[PDB]
RNA sequence: AGUGGUAAAGGAUGUGGCGCCGCGAAGACAGCCAGGAGGUUGGCUUAGAAGCAGCCAUCCUUUAAAGAGUGCGUAAUAGC
């Protein structure tokens, strides 16, 4: 029993069809159980969505090994991505909350208390000692725990362990536990990357794909300079051509990725950006491709 | 070894959460949950800045005894400062009786820098100002 | 403009309320530790401006206006000027001697001092930590005008 | 940093340095390299 | 400054000049020494404000004369 959990599903997207010959649920299932044999630090769990799974591994990188090996085998899949359920139920997120310090080494007391305190991580108690370290149990929920393991290992530098579980089904409170900064740049339809299209709004942050890179709707193609999200477009790149006439001028270029990693893009998500992976590629789209469709689920108060 | 640190808890409660406390129980002290012992002490002291305040011996221990309320706080402690319930002020429950300030200390004027034969006239004017009684 | 009418009109006022002031270089004490030897002054003395840490040129030269025989005892270095006039100078000298002596490397050394009207000698100001309650000059008169019968016993 | 112009210091105590007709502001923060000569 | 030997907007502890402001020799400012004082200890937030976390506080005693604390900051706090 280690930790971590990466929900699994089926690339029931539009792009067909597609990776190799194993993208449906059946083929996937056969793989899941096949792993529940050799793997010792793996913990496959069943969620609600027939196309979702709570892959509970050990380390943040651990889950990567299985994912990286999946592609080379020929099977595209998104990440993580099994969310939780807000119950129960009248109601407002009654999940649990369990924190655990990670000595310390007073060289992280202010580097770990920030994230926790910034994410509601209520320090139910910081059991200190005469040695030098000091525990820190922050009743955190499954909503503010995800990805935490990663950044955490980057704060204490390995030397920092702490799990959790739950203390009582809450209601999620009233604030969002991220939600990530710098909104993600989404597409407005399938086609291809157009130099004249990606040139315009290029200083509004960073880009992912290139050209003629022809992605689709919902698929992210860079991050926004702010937190807000948008759905630009271009191919088009337009427009050709002549005459007349000539000769000057101008010849905009463009920078490339910025690409990778996985491993460097997965943790990039937050709400619902299934990192659709393939046995030779790795994409990342939102739980709701169509823009207007996203607004359907949000829909906020009250 | 030996060397303790300064600290200021509350005057009434005893529950030792974050005050008694990553402070004492770390830099230098012993045991925790100083709350249970705090209530059996601060109970008779806590409502005008009471410093003691927070240390740690070779036990550690413990509650009992105390200091009192800081100057101003102890000078206008007989007010209510019930305000502050929003922003810096500022309506309802403000005054505390012109004589009260004096009657409240009065006694509440023993432990202080050098000495003071009055903490309700000159002492109040100061502390009181910090609260709202200017 | 600007030093003359302000402060200068109080330096000789609180130091002339009598005739028995002193001078001590106080400063080498932390705000907390310093507020103890001064704040407590009321105990060993009585608000006696035991040199509220004046400065220089202002306190020394001030002697001119008042003409306190020019407390020419020590104007250099720190200048506190223990106002023993505004309080009750006499035997309290000890209350300030041991305090700023038995604590830390030389708490606060002394400087000048006027004995009612005379100039207190530097080396003859400390040993007198206890202002002679007049008994001194009386411990060699009555017991020295009736002791030829004691060697008379 | 430079600019054939601007410069109204910045880093709250950003220095107006006279060097070679070189209007050069010097500070304690690279952010202020003010070269306008 | 080589302006002489073309240029504006506009920028500036340029150069020199006013006609003016600080001089408490109650001997100045940059340079110096030490203390950087006790009520200053919530108001919310107190996981922390107990000036150096956000919505204002504008008082007192007290002396180096007094910071309703201009500032390096985290967990308050602790240090400059």
């Amino acid at each position: 029993e280690p930790t971590v959990s990466m929900f699994f599903c089926v690339n029931t997207s539009p792009f067909c069809g597609k990776e190799g010959k194993f993208v449906t649920s059946r083929q996937i299932l056969d793989r899941l159980n096949k792993e529940l044999v050799h793997n010792v630090a793996l913990r496959v769990e069943e969620t609600e969505d027939a196309d979702a799974f709570r892959v509970s591994g050990r380390g943040e990188l651990h889950l990567s090994v299985l994912i990286e090996n999946m592609r080379r085998e020929g099977f595209e899949l998104a990440v993580s991505r099994p969310k939780v359920i807000f119950r129960e139920i009248d109601g407002r997120k009654q999940e649990p909350y369990e924190n655990v310090t990670l000595d310390v080494e007073e060289q992280h007391q202010g580097s770990v208390m920030q994230a926790l305190g910034e994410r509601k991580g209520d320090l139910k108690n910081m059991n200190p000692d005469g040695k030098g370290r000091v525990r820190l149990d922050y009743v955190i929920p499954s909503r503010g725990l995800i990805g935490f393991r990663s950044e955490f290992m980057t704060m204490t530098s390995g030397t920092g362990l702490l799990y959790s579980t739950f203390s009582h089904y809450d209601d999620v409170r009233p604030g969002e536990v991220g939600q990530r900064q710098n909104g993600v740049l989404i597409s407005n339809g399938q086609g291809k990357a157009v130099a004249f299209a990606l040139f315009g709004l290029q200083d509004r942050g960073k880009l992912f794909l290139g050209h003629g890179a022809e992605v689709y709707e919902g698929q992210i193609i860079g991050i926004h300079s702010r937190s807000n999200d948008l759905t630009v477009n271009c191919l088009t790149g337009k427009k050709l051509t002549n005459m007349r006439a000539s000769g000057a001028d101008e010849a905009v270029v463009l920078v490339p990725p910025i690409r990778m990693t996985l491993e460097q893009a997965l943790e990039f998500i937050d709400d619902d950006e299934l990192v659709e992976v393939t046995p030779t590629s790795i994409r990342i789209r939102k739980r709701h491709l169509t823009e207007n469709d996203r607004r359907r689920a949000n829909r906020a108060p009250k | 070894v030996v060397a303790v640190v300064k600290l200021q808890l509350p005057a009434g409660k005893a529950t030792p959460a974050p005050p008694v406390g990553p402070a004492l129980g770390q830099h230098g002290a012993n045991i925790m949950e100083f709350v249970k012992a705090f209530n059996a002490a601060t109970a008779n002291m806590g409502d005008a800045i009471v410093p003691v305040e927070i240390t740690i011996y070779a036990d550690r221990s413990f509650t009992f005894v105390t200091k009192t309320p800081p100057a101003s706080y102890l000078i206008r402690k007989a007010a209510g400062l019930e305000k502050g319930a929003h922003k810096p002020g500022r309506e309802k429950v403000g005054r505390i009786t012109w004589e009260q300030v004096l009657e409240i200390a009065k006694q509440k004027m023993p432990d202080l820098n050098t000495t003071d034969l009055e903490a309700a006239a000159r002492m109040i004017a100061g502390s009181a100002r910090s609260m709202g009684v200017e | 403009k600007r030093n003359v009418e302000l402060l200068a009109t109080l330096k000789e006022n609180l130091e002339r309320a009598q005739g028995s002031f002193f001078l001590v270089n106080y400063q080498g004490l932390p705000a907390k530790e310093t507020h103890a030897l001064r704040q407590a002054l009321k105990q060993n003395g009585a608000r006696l401006f035991v040199a509220k840490n004046t400065l220089i040129r202002l306190a020394l030269k001030e002697l001119g206006l008042p003409e306190l025989d020019g407390l020419q005892g020590p104007s250099a270095v720190v200048f506190y000027e223990d106002p023993v006039a505004a309080a009750k100078t006499l035997v309290q000298f000890a209350k300030s001697n041991p305090k700023g002596i038995p604590q830390v490397k030389s708490g606060l050394l002394q400087g000048q001092i006027l004995t009612a009207k005379d100039v207190e000698a530097l080396a003859e100001l400390p040993t007198m930590d206890e202002l002679r309650a007049e008994l001194v000059g009386v411990l060699q008169a009555p017991m020295a005008e009736l002791v030829g019968v004691l060697g008379g016993v | 940093m430079k600019v054939r112009a601007s410069v109204k210091r910045i880093c709250d105590k950003c220095k107006v340095i006279r060097r070679h007709g070189r209007v050069y502001v010097i500070c304690e923060n690279p952010k202020h390299k003010q070269r306008q000569g």
